């Protein structure tokens, strides 16, 4: 009865994302042309759009089940599939940092010698290393139909955090060698660069580290942290957008 | 040479002329003559278009 | 052009043999072949087909799964492979291009023959059989079909071919109305569905023989009987 | 020198003269009294895929369901309209293309550019295959237009300020028709085939005599180059577009100007022109990305069609005037209804 | 479909198989356009349309000269454009001055940069040796031009060469700055007839256009 208000921050922050998502998802879809860029930007966007919706849902069954009495049961298939859209909406940006990086570097091969769809590949392949580890992580520790064992949730939560640590060594590393190649031969891109990691790192990984590690290494914190950590999850999602879209169409 | 110019503009100087409202007029009439057989004007249903 | 085959010759039952087809002349590798073959006395009857590209493969009820359709574009070479031979076929065999696109001709040059001697659909039907003729008169010739032979989008698929004393056919009207390249404007064709004529006029010697008309519409291919022109 | 000078101006002043004595109306108060036209929607009914780089000419056959493609990436291609299948696809030695054009009986087409030279491609022949059939050269310029008249005759415009009529056959020059002062851009043919009309890049257009070979008339009203030249259906004027951004209308037997079409938003330039079958309706495409439908009768747009993303390059009405096709610098055609 | 349609369907698809392999080959190549005047030594740089093909490092080129407000438009999609000046020529720098202007503002042209070439750079050097000849008798502002004081290099030459090349330099360096909104650069150089490394700037400058491209996608900058 002392979280009213981070409940009501998250249903407003979900309610100004959605509608950058939708309108990025009909200009991209029908409107404009596609490069390289605009696959990875409308898979993101897409991941968003549905962590984004989810968030409503558990907003709403929590307002109405305590401002009135009437309570309502989700089934747990609503948690595996957030996992899901958070690890791919996270697996997207590495990505990107990625690609960036080798367009720099070798720029005559990014130009010349590429397949025309190894964007569409990747973004495939990715969502499918996702969904696996999140339906394998939803049987093995109870949130699907079965009884669970501790075993096999406790040996899928700690190779999810790793996953996690390595999206964040290839963000760092990518950025630093793109950084280090433009200035041994441009304020525009250092703010954009500076921008990325640190949006990422203070506003992706909290929700991570907090649901896969803590709880079980570590009643005094959990009714306190994760709803924070939802905050700020929500707000890295409907931020991005801005950053990787609309500033890019002036 | 210039003689050139001069035999072209008393060639094209000496030719028959009409008024400007006779061939307004006769363009008008051709205009109500063929109304009745362009589509992009009176649109065709659909049982009609090839495409 | 030229097409030339070989192969042939006496066969046991029950043994094998393959017949190949060389090509000179024309850009073989954007043509579709087929296989065509005749009986000692009877009329003309369908085999095989392969596609350019060679992304299509049709064959009779008669021959499925005894005889197989190949070719070799670099070589300039098509194949036909026979397998447990029997005595329905004893015939000679025909190799006949078609290329398909909008206002093409199918159907237009027919190779010599190779003989071989071993030791639902679309009935059409020629009911003339025998008409006498002399030179400078005209006269009308006609084949009914089963069901209807116009498509949606207006085209009446039916052929109409020509075959000489001791020689290989040749097409003379595409597509119920058209006349083919090489032909003379004394032929003409016209008709509705379910009924179909040919008129001759000033005929002459060096136009007479046997009659044949096709359907394209839906495989199996189906040819007629054969209507004769005697002096 | 100062003599003939002074004779030129007089007779200058004399045919200005002329032609104000037989300007009595004007077609906009002809056309007063008459219902207008209306809103004329039109809708995209195909997408013709196929070419990787610009397209700078179409035309449509005389059975109206063919047309023929120019591009960049050094191709031509035979497209079928109703069912967007391609017929054909020729190799070209050169692939800097300006024009292209389709015989009437539908057996050549032709195609010609930067290298000076105007090609005849055979279209049905044995063999399968698609051969050139003759190659004719004598012009010292790019080409830009050019037409047949039969299967053994043909017009070409060209950028030395000239141009030219044909024998196949022989491959030689017959006449040779002079007389502008910079480069001529568009050409078109009569319905009968005695006359054609030329534009250029001084700001003019003269009609012409097929068999004669001289000059009866010349117009000049512009204030920049003319791209585009077409025919009324009648036989009797043409319409002519711009860079000044403006259109205009010429009548032949009053020789003068009768109606001009501009409007203060647009500031680009004009790159085609056409009619339609009755020569009520004028097309015009724009450097601005979209084309625009004009009431030949009252100076008023009608319409817009927005659907291409780079410059329109190309304009052409179907001969039973069922479809208008556009290409553009982005790679697409588009039919519309 | 009727039999003979599905057929027709058929060649279509193979037609658009082979148009697609003919694309894919041709993206590799790297095309370039060569301006210039009489006198340019245009035609020895790299020792209707007068084609040429070379390459280094594995990539390819393709150059084009054509022997000019109408057909400028065709060549709206090249790489680069190179541009050749004599630079011994006085009484004839200004025309080349005008022409560049002129090339350089096109509508059309409004993204594709520019290599220079100053040719004859050692008949230069006897004519500004000899004395008989003034560079300031066309330019009157030669008189009150000094070298940049610590941007001045040089092989082992004399200083007033060096003013004098450095002049010309600047004059075509500030037509291009004037006013290009930062959207495409002019690259310069000097050369003479017996030079040997002029395949290789060109493949230099060529890798940079192509960062810059790349830049521009990706919103880096
Ligand atoms: C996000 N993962 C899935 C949650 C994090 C916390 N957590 C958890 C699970 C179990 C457990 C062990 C065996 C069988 C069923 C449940 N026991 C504990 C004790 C403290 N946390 N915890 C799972």
């Amino acid at each position: 009865k002392e979280t009213l208000i981070p409940v009501f921050l998250i249903l407003f922050i979900a309610l100004v994302g959605l509608v950058g998502n939708g309108f990025v998802l009909w200009l991209l879809g029908f409107r404009m042309r596609r490069n390289a860029f605009s696959v990875y930007v409308l898979s993101l966007a897409g991941a968003d759009f549905l962590f984004l919706c989810f968030q409503i849902i558990n907003c709403l069954v929590y307002l109405s089940n305590f401002f009135c009495s009437i309570s309502i049961n989700f089934p747990s298939f609503f948690t595996t599939v957030m996992t899901c859209a958070y690890l791919a909406g996270l697996s997207m940006l590495s990505t990107v940092s990625t690609e960036r990086c080798l367009s720099v570097l070798w720029p005559i091969w990014y130009r010349c010698r590429r397949p025309r769809h190894l964007s569409a590949v990747v973004c495939v392949l990715l969502w499918a290393l996702s969904l696996l580890l999140s339906i394998l992580e939803g049987k093995f520790c109870g949130f699907l139909f079965s009884d669970g064992d501790s075993g096999w949730c406790q040996t899928f939560d700690f190779i999810t955090a790793a996953w996690l640590i390595f999206l964040f060594m290839v963000l760092c590393g990518s950025s630093l060698a793109l950084l280090v190649r433009i200035l041994c031969g441009l304020t525009r891109l250092y703010l954009t660069i500076l921008l990325t990691v640190l949006v990422f790192l203070l506003c992706g990984l909290p929700f991570g580290i907090q649901w896969f590690l803590i709880l079980w290494i570590w009643d005094v914190l959990f009714c306190h942290i994760h709803p924070v950590s939802v905050v700020l999850s929500s707000l890295n999602s409907s931020a991005n957008p801005i950053i990787y879209f609309f500033v890019g169409s002036f | 040479q210039a003689r050139k110019l001069v035999e072209q503009l008393k060639m094209e100087a000496n030719i028959d002329r009409i008024k400007v409202s006779k061939a307004a007029a006769d363009l008008m009439a051709y205009c109500e003559a063929h109304a009745k057989e362009d589509p992009l004007l009176t649109p065709v249903p659909a049982s009609e278009n090839p495409f | 052009v030229q097409l030339v085959e070989s192969g042939g010759g006496l066969v046991q039952p029950g043994g094998s043999r393959k017949l190949s087809c060389s090509a000179s002349g024309f850009a073989f590798s954007s043509f579709g072949m087929h296989w065509v073959r005749q009986a000692p006395e009877k009329g003309l009857e369908w085999v095989a087909y392969i596609s350019s590209g060679s992304g299509t493969i049709y064959y009779a009820d008669t021959v499925k799964g005894r005889f197989t359709i190949s070719r070799d574009d670099p070589k300039n070479t098509l194949f036909l492979q026979m397998t447990s031979l029997r005595s329905e076929d004893t015939a000679m065999y025909y190799c006949v291009r078609s290329i398909y696109y909008y206002g093409s001709s199918p159907f237009d040059f027919w190779g010599q023959g190779t003989t071989l001697t071993v030791s639902s659909d679309i009935v059409m039907t020629q009911a003339t059989s025998s008409v006498p003729v002399t030179p400078g008169e005209s006269v009308s010739i006609s084949c009914r079909s089963s069901k209807s032979l116009l498509h949606s989008n207006g085209n009446t698929y039916l052929y109409w071919f020509l075959q000489r004393p001791g020689q290989s056919p040749q097409l003379l009207i595409y597509r119920m109305s058209n006349l083919a390249s090489g032909v003379p404007d004394r032929f003409s064709g016209s008709g509705s569905g379910t009924a179909f004529t040919l008129t001759i006029s000033r005929l002459e010697a060096e136009d007479v023989g046997v009659y044949y008309c096709m359907q394209h519409l839906e495989y199996p291919l189906t040819f007629g009987a054969g209507t004769k022109l005697e002096l | 020198l100062d003599q003939l000078r002074q004779e030129a101006e007089q007779l200058k002043n004399q045919i200005r003269d002329a032609r104000k004595a037989c300007a009595d109306a004007t077609l906009s108060q002809i056309t007063n009294n008459i219902d207008p036209v209306g809103r004329i929607q039109m809708r995209t009914r195909r997408t013709l895929r196929g070419h990787l780089a610009k397209i700078y000419a179409m035309h449509w056959g005389t059975d109206s369901r063919l047309l023929v493609s120019a591009s960049q990436d050094g191709k031509l291609i035979i497209w079928d309209s109703y069912t967007t299948n391609k017929v054909h696809a020729i190799p070209l030695r050169s692939s800097w293309v300006m024009t292209c054009a389709y015989a009437p009986s539908g057996n050549y087409v032709a195609c010609g550019g930067l290298d000076n030279i105007c090609s005849i491609y055979n279209l049905k022949t044995r063999e399968g295959n698609v051969r050139v059939s003759r190659e004719l050269a004598g012009h010292t310029g790019y080409l830009s237009c050019c037409r047949f008249l039969d299967d053994n005759q043909i017009v070409t415009s060209s950028g030395d300020t000239t141009c030219a009529l044909w024998d196949i056959e022989t491959g030689q020059q017959t006449t040779t028709f002079t007389g502008h002062t910079g480069d001529v851009m568009s050409l078109s043919l009569a319905p009968d085939t005695r006359l054609f009309v030329s534009g250029a890049c001084d700001a003019s257009a003269k009609l012409w005599d097929v068999r004669e070979g001289m000059c009866r008339q010349t117009f000049t009203g512009h204030e920049s180059d003319i791209n585009a030249i077409c025919f009324f259906p009648n036989g009797n004027a043409f319409a002519t577009g711009s860079d000044d951004a403006t259109c205009r209308l010429f009548d032949l037997r009053a020789d003068q100007e009768l109606m001009t079409y501009s409007h203060d938003n647009i500031i680009c330039g004009i790159t085609s022109v056409s009619f339609s079958k009755s020569g009520r309706l004028l097309l015009a495409g724009y450097d601005d990305f979209n084309c625009n439908v004009w009431d030949a009768l009252k100076a008023d747009r009608a319409g817009v069609l927005a659907g291409h993303d780079n410059r329109v390059s190309c304009l052409g009405v179907t001969d039973d005037g069922m479809a208008v096709a556009t290409g553009s610098w982005d790679s697409f055609l588009k039919i519309w209804n | 479909v009727s039999a003979e349609d599905k057929a027709a369907a058929e060649r279509s698809k193979m037609i658009d198989k082979n148009l697609r392999e003919d694309g894919e080959k041709a993206r590799r190549t790297l095309r370039l356009l060569l301006l210039g005047a009489d006198n340019s030594g245009k035609s020895t740089i790299v020792k209707g349309i007068f084609e040429t093909k070379f390459q280094v490092d594995k990539v390819n080129f393709h150059m084009f000269d054509v022997g000019r407000r109408k057909w400028i438009q065709c060549f709206n999609d090249v790489t680069a454009i190179i541009f050749v000046v004599d630079s011994s020529d006085y009484n004839r720098l200004q025309e080349a001055l005008n022409d560049f202007k002129s090339i350089w503002n096109n509508r059309w042209l409004r993204t594709i940069s520019v290599i220079l070439f100053l040719n004859k750079q050692d008949l230069l050097a006897e004519k500004v040796l000899a004395g008989k000849s003034k560079i300031e008798d066309y330019f009157p502002e030669f008189a009150r031009y000094t070298t940049p004081e610590d941007a001045t290099p040089e092989p082992g030459e004399d200083p007033r060469v060096t003013r004098a090349k450095y002049f010309i330099r600047k004059e075509f360096v500030d037509i291009s700055t004037a006013s290009g909104d930062g959207r495409h650069i002019c690259y310069p150089h000097f050369t003479c007839a017996v030079d040997t490394e002029n395949a290789r700037r060109i493949f230099n400058d060529c890798k940079d256009i192509i960062l810059q491209m790349n830049l521009r996608e990706y919103n880096l900058v």
